Order: structure tokens, then C-alpha cells, then sequence
């Protein structure tokens, strides 16, 4: 089965330039196009370039050409791209996909001169059948942050807001439907990871 | 370059009926057409290529058509997980250039919002900080307004609020609305309310606490 990995999001400084994997399996290699697509919020998608694995020839869109630079490793079935000289302008999502369109997952791109903020993570207990809880995920940077719910466990009734900005930081909550038998009763915890800042926090929610 | 544009930026319909996302390239692009569908959390995935030819595992009631620079997506028996931007996508000449997409609006039974409020964590009011958070959970429709109050007065600044992308489950919207003030000014203060004034009721649901109870 086809699938391509992105690497996780990446947070750079003004001026430093990053280089972004994507790693396939399921089909061989070499064979097909691999290509590079920006997202930025607002703005639609602008394709940047393709590369053919079995020699490298590559055709870059003119916007791109300088900005990004195409490679590929057939030793490791790994696509790369390297986007340098880099500003806010650069901030956004960056998918690979092959001519055959099967997609990564997105990379998330952040440059900014701000430093990594890990959040702070505060459990939310209320002050009937079933009961809704949450989790205040604040003042962190930059994004993406993942939130889960007993390590992936609890999944249906979860609202995980998209974070606002404020100050140079970044907040979201995320509220979680239960049953008055789970909590308080059991251990029930909201699974906070950030990457850009190599954290990871688990809150349990006690009554208050 | 070759501008792909959608006729809509978005589309309402309901549970079952069928819809069509429209583009027109700006020169001819010989049937080398592309159709996408993007969900909220971001995922991407091929439904139709080369204009009417779906891609293995795409279900049949999505079908593609036209030529020139004029193109259709059609999906029939709608449902939930349907809901995304879906947008075309040219490969006849270089660079690649895809439509800014339709998001794809899915019409519902009427909802009350459930409504939550919560006060801060006492970890939090350590920190020096203190937010007052608000749920107003699974309504239908999209509209709807938050009133904060503080010993019963309205409250206003420190108020901001975020709303989450259609529900691919059962189609509501959900909303978090959150009331950030210092410690200080949190013990200043003694009741707290929160009031969603929505479609489906005059009278507002109201959500409140009061730090002398429990």
C-alpha cells in the first residue's frame, strides 16, 4: 500500500533554510514523478516543482526556482526539499505527491526570529448522564500542537479548537464529552504534545 | 500560468442530495484535469484524473466530466464525510495550477447548543493567570453569539473566541469562547456567566458559577 511520510513540523530562523523529507513505500521509487506543493492559509495551493527520482531531472515552477531545491535518495526511497533563504512569506503547509497523486501528510513550516514556548497545560473540571471536561493548552509557539484524550483512547465527543494568537503566543482548548461512571470515578487525562519544543504533557482531571 | 477558477468559494447542500463543483481553465488543458478533496484535519486525496476517471477506491457516486477549459465534479448521495474544500487541478502545461477550492457546506436538522463553562485551574491562578473558558458545543447553525458577564455586569474585553469546521460525524459546529484576565482581577470578582443566544431558542442558555459555592 502507497504511503508517503512527511517529517514533522519545523520551526527556523530568518535568514537559515530547512530541508524537508518525504519517505515512501509501496511502489517503486524511482518510477514516478514526486512533487512539491505549498498550502499557506488564505492562498490556495501553488505547485513548487517535481523531481523524477531515477536521474534527478527535475522542472521547478519560476516562482520557486532559487528558493527551493529538489533531491532524491533512491538508497532510502526518500524525496527531498530544501527551501532556503527563509522568511515569514516561506510560513506555511508543504505536501509531497506524486504525478500518480498520493499525498504526505504536510509539513508545517514556521519562520520566525520568536523563540519555542512549550505550553502551559491546565486541566478543566466543572464546577447528570454524561459530563463534559476540557484542557486549556496556553501560551505556547509556534504551532501545530496535538492534543489527545487518554493516549488516543477517548475519541468520539472531542472538540479540539483551532489556537488563536496573542503576544507572540498561541492558545486553544479542547472540551471532551464523557460519562458521569468514567470521571471522576477513573483517571481521565488530555494528552498535550509540541514538538517544536520537545514536550509532551498528560493532565489528569480532578474534581475540583 | 493557466488561473483555475471555481465558480463558488463554497456550497450549501443536505444529507443525500447531490452537488457539482464547477472550474474553467483560462486556456484549453485537453482533459489533463485533476480533482481533490481536502478534509479539515488536512489530508488530501485524488478522487478524479484526467477529468472523468476515478481513482481505485473513490466511490462511484463521484463522477467527473467536461473538456476545454470547462470542467465538472458531481457527487451524488452526499454524505457527512463529504464534507471538505474540494478543488481542480490542470497538468497540461507547467507549473501545475490548482482552483482555490469549494468548501463544501452540509445542510442539518435544527441544534441547540450544550453549553459549559469552566473556571480557571488553580494551577493556573498560581501561574498569575486566570481564564474563564466556555464551550457552546454541537449547534446547527453556524450563527451564534456569546455574552460574558462578571457579577452580572457585561464583560467584553479579554473575550476571544474560536470556532471549529463542520463536524464530519453529526454536521454541528462547536465553539470555545474564552475570558483571560490576570489573577488579581479574577479574585476581584465573584460570579461568572456565560450566555449563548442561538437560532434555536429566544431565551439563552445561560452557564454560570460563582466562586462562594463549589
Amino acid at each position: 500500500q502507497v504511503h508517503l511520510q512527511e517529517s514533522g513540523p519545523e520551526l527556523v530562523r530568518p535568514g537559515a533554510s530547512v530541508k524537508i523529507s518525504c519517505k515512501t513505500s509501496g511502489y517503486v521509487f524511482s518510477s514516478s514523478w514526486m512533487n512539491w506543493v505549498k498550502q499557506r492559509p488564505g492562498q490556495g495551493l501553488k505547485w513548487i516543482g517535481r523531481i523524477y527520482p531515477g536521474n534527478g531531472n527535475t522542472n521547478y515552477n519560476e516562482k520557486f526556482k532559487g528558493k527551493a531545491t529538489l533531491t532524491a535518495d533512491k538508497s532510502s526511497n526518500t524525496a527531498y526539499m530544501q527551501l532556503s533563504s527563509l522568511t515569514s512569506v516561506d510560513s506555511a503547509v508543504y505536501f509531497c505527491a506524486t504525478s500518480s497523486a498520493y499525498w504526505g501528510q504536510g509539513t508545517l513550516l514556521t519562520v520566525s526570529a520568536a523563540k519555542t514556548t512549550p505550553p502551559s497545560v491546565y486541566p478543566l473540571a466543572p464546577g447528570n448522564s454524561m459530563v463534559t471536561l476540557g484542557c486549556l493548552v496556553k501560551g505556547y509557539f509556534p504551532e501545530p500542537v496535538t492534543v489527545t484524550w487518554n493516549s488516543g483512547s477517548l475519541s468520539s465527543g472531542v472538540h479540539t479548537f483551532p489556537a488563536v494568537l496573542q503576544s507572540d503566543l498561541y492558545t486553544l482548548s479542547s472540551s471532551v464529552t464523557v460519562p458521569s461512571s468514567p470521571r471522576p470515578s477513573e483517571t481521565v487525562t488530555c494528552n498535550v504534545a509540541h514538538p517544536a519544543s520537545s514536550t509532551k504533557v498528560d493532565k489528569k482531571i480532578v474534581p475540583r | 500560468d493557466i488561473q483555475m477558477t471555481q465558480t463558488t468559494s463554497s456550497l450549501s447542500a443536505s444529507l443525500g442530495d447531490r452537488v457539482t463543483f464547477s472550474c474553467s481553465a483560462s486556456q484549453d488543458i485537453s482533459n489533463y484535469l485533476n480533482w481533490y478533496q481536502q478534509k479539515p484535519d488536512g489530508t488530501i486525496k485524488l478522487l478524479i484524473y484526467y477529468t472523468s476517471s476515478l481513482r481505485s477506491g473513490v466511490p462511484s457516486r463521484f463522477s467527473g466530466s467536461g473538456s476545454g477549459t470547462d470542467y465538472s465534479l458531481t457527487i451524488n448521495n452526499l454524505e457527512p464525510e463529504d464534507i471538505a474544500t474540494y478543488f481542480c487541478q490542470q497538468y497540461s502545461r507547467l507549473p501545475f495550477t490548482f482552483g482555490s477550492g469549494t468548501k463544501l457546506e452540509i445542510k442539518r436538522a435544527d441544534a441547540a447548543p450544550t453549553v459549559s463553562i469552566f473556571p480557571p485551574s488553580s494551577e493556573q491562578l498560581t501561574s498569575g493567570g486566570a481564564s474563564v473558558v466556555c464551550f457552546l458545543n454541537n449547534f446547527y447553525p453556524k450563527d451564534i453569539n456569546v455574552k460574558w458577564k462578571i457579577d452580572g455586569s457585561e464583560r467584553q474585553n479579554g473575550v476571544l473566541n474560536s470556532w471549529t469546521d463542520q463536524d464530519s460525524k453529526d454536521s454541528t459546529y462547536s465553539m470555545s469562547s474564552t475570558l483571560t484576565l490576570t489573577k488579581d482581577e479574577y479574585e476581584r470578582h465573584n460570579s461568572y456567566t456565560c450566555e449563548a443566544t442561538h437560532k434555536t431558542s429566544t431565551s439563552p442558555i445561560v452557564k454560570s458559577f460563582n466562586r462562594n459555592e463549589c
